[PDB]
């Protein structure tokens, strides 16, 4: 029951940044806190351990120093591999305890997406439903917004959003919006559109096609 | 030469079952410690169980106490979890990790195995092209649709087409179903000539298909 | 000149009433460990209390074994392991004890980890102790 109180819950830096993470002990663990760095859908990786060992074969811009129950992760020169999800974690009393963990992200040059929008197959339609799917790809920053119109009517409630993780070589995000009716409404309109909002963007561009 | 391969994951039904196991290679399990750590979708990870044979001593977190158990065979270097009257709460990846020793910190981790806690029925996906439209960058891609539970993988060329791919995570729906897209950048003069099929792979449905995309 | 003094010396460090108090010492070292380990929810004050009590002993039979290397000379105290087992002990026994109680806002600067185990590691080795006694 050692509470582990790590911040900020996720941060964004720029290439060369320095970056610092603390996490700190409800009470005193001597050195036994460790640091793991968990890239998406990859199980976590050690980064350090007692505090401020380096763990073999981890790149030295990691250190870990701590003063008391304050343990900070110094990220000392922010490559772009390093968007990840970073935990700390205390093994000096059972039952071992993580912190919330903090998601860093990695800063770049603004990227405006290039959108694509998809009609329906024949084939989803035989089964009655057809999906509209908007796709904006290879952008920063991750804020987008995407706007469905039917024959210029504005949807709400009918879409869902899905985005990818950061890149690790290029540092964008791929966003994929997905517009769902029945058949029948579908055959009742003519003009789909899409219109993506994004800072690298200046002004909305809307993707159409017409059936 | 270090490994930890775990199985044993799958869809399960509140009050069922479940024994995962943990192949270790490159050290010994009777000597080490094995730990169960779990990680909630879209959450933290949280410390479920260990064992260091060498001390006869295991340890429960109280969230598992009395329904899991660890242990170890040490001449087949394997740990095992044996998870009982499971419930919705204990839905997670549940990764398989050694220490040096109890007092060590956890050094290496296996890439873990999901647990899914549901009376909902397995489902298998229907796949549907997402056709290109008419240098040059085109892109396409297959949605993959009505399926449960996770996970689906997909593949394009079976592996060979890595390049432009974006497979996106899985949104949930009101059907209780997962829904996801595959979407590929390629140049637009391969289009006619060059063939693109998504191969999409649901194992908890036995289901695989291969949908060849063109305009 | 040096030989005379390690004589003085070694005419207390031998006798009875030093070699017995010094074994009483040793029951005492654990005695202390047990009820420190089996006190619930003692207070930083009271641990405080209970850590400075194994370290005076601790510090105790570190210059008893500076003296029985002072009193015979390096040189001959060394060879006999019976003797270098009982030092290296005591002095292993010492550095986990002083980290524990004195520097352990320093023990990350080891770079140690294991520190639960070398904590139970040192416990031990206080009853190995009584294990060299029991030949004499
Ligand atoms: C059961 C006797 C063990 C007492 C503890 C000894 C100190 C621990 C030293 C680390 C050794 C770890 N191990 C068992 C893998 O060798
Ligand atoms: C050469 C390294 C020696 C380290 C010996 C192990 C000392 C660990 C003691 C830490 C005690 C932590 N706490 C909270 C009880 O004070
Ligand atoms: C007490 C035995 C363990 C030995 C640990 C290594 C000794 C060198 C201490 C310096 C460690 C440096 N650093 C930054 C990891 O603390
Ligand atoms: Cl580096």
């Amino acid at each position: 029951d050692i509470q582990m109180t790590q911040s900020p819950s996720s941060l964004s830096a720029s290439v060369g940044d320095r970056v610092t993470i603390t996490c700190r002990a409800s009470q005193s663990v001597s050195s036994a806190v460790a640091w793991y760095q968990q890239k998406p859908g990859k199980a976590p990786k050690l980064l350090i351990y007692s505090a401020s060992s380096l763990y073999s074969g981890v790149p030295s811009r990691f250190s870990g120093s701590g003063s008391g129950t304050d343990f900070t992760l110094t990220i000392s020169s922010l490559q772009p591999e390093d968007f990840a999800t970073y935990y700390c974690q205390q093994y000096f009393y059972w039952p071992i305890t993580f912190g919330q963990g903090t998601k860093v992200e990695i800063k770049r040059t603004v990227a405006a997406p290039s959108v694509f929008i998809f009609p329906p197959s024949d084939e989803q339609l035989k089964s009655g439903t057809a999906s509209v799917v908007c796709l904006l790809n290879n952008f920063y920053p991750r804020e987008a917004k995407v706007q469905w119109k039917v024959d210029n009517a504005l949807q709400a409630g009918n879409s869902q959003e899905s985005v990818t993780e950061q890149d690790s070589k290029d540092s964008t995000y791929s966003l994929s919006s997905t517009l769902t009716l029945s058949k029948a409404d579908y055959e009742k309109h003519k003009v789909y559109a899409c219109e993506v909002t994004h800072q690298g963007l200046s002004s909305p561009v809307t993707k159409s096609f017409n059936r | 030469e270090v490994q930890l391969v775990e199985s044993g994951g799958g869809l399960v039904q509140p009050g069922g079952s479940l024994r995962l196991s943990c192949a270790a290679s490159g050290f010994n399990v009777s000597s080490s410690s094995i730990h169960w750590v779990r990680q909630a979708p879209g959450k933290g990870l949280e410390w479920v169980a260990s064992i260091s044979s060498y001390y006869g001593y295991t340890s429960y977190a109280d969230s598992v106490k009395g329904r899991f158990t660890i242990s170890a065979d040490t001449s087949k270097n394997t740990a095992y979890l044996q998870m009982n009257s499971l419930r919705a709460e204990d839905t997670a990846v549940y990764y398989c990790a050694r220490s040096y020793s109890w007092s060590y910190a956890i050094d290496y981790w296996g890439q873990g195995t999901l647990v899914t806690v549901s009376s909902a029925s397995t489902k298998g996906p229907s796949v549907f092209p997402l056709a290109p439209s008419s240098g040059g960058t085109a892109a396409l891609g297959c949605l993959v649709k009505d399926y449960f539970p996770e996970p689906v993988t997909v593949s394009w060329n079976s592996g060979a087409l890595t390049s432009g791919v974006h497979t996106f995570p899985a949104v949930l729906q009101s059907s209780g179903l997962y829904s996801l897209s595959s979407v590929v950048t390629v140049p637009s003069s391969s289009l006619g000539t060059q063939t693109y099929i998504c191969n999409v792979n649901h194992k908890p449905s036995n289901t695989k298909v291969d949908k060849k995309v063109e305009p | 000149g040096v030989g005379r003094v390690q004589f003085r010396v070694r005419a207390v460090i031998d006798h009875l009433g030093m070699r017995v108090f010094g074994v009483f010492l040793i029951f005492l070292d654990i005695i202390l460990m047990i009820i420190d380990l089996s006190l619930p929810g003692k207070s930083e004050s009271s641990q405080s209390f209970y850590d400075g009590m194994a370290l005076a002993l601790s510090c105790y039979f570190m210059l008893d074994l500076g003296l029985r290397i002072f009193a015979y000379g390096p040189k001959n105290f060394f060879t006999n392991p019976w003797e270098v087992a009982d030092g290296l002990i005591i002095v292993v026994t010492f550095v986990v004890t002083i980290f524990y109680t004195v520097l352990d806002e320093y023990v990350q600067e080891t770079g140690a980890d294991g520190l639960g185990e070398l904590v139970v590691l040192a416990r031990l080795l206080r009853v190995v102790r009584l294990a060299r006694i029991f030949y004499s």
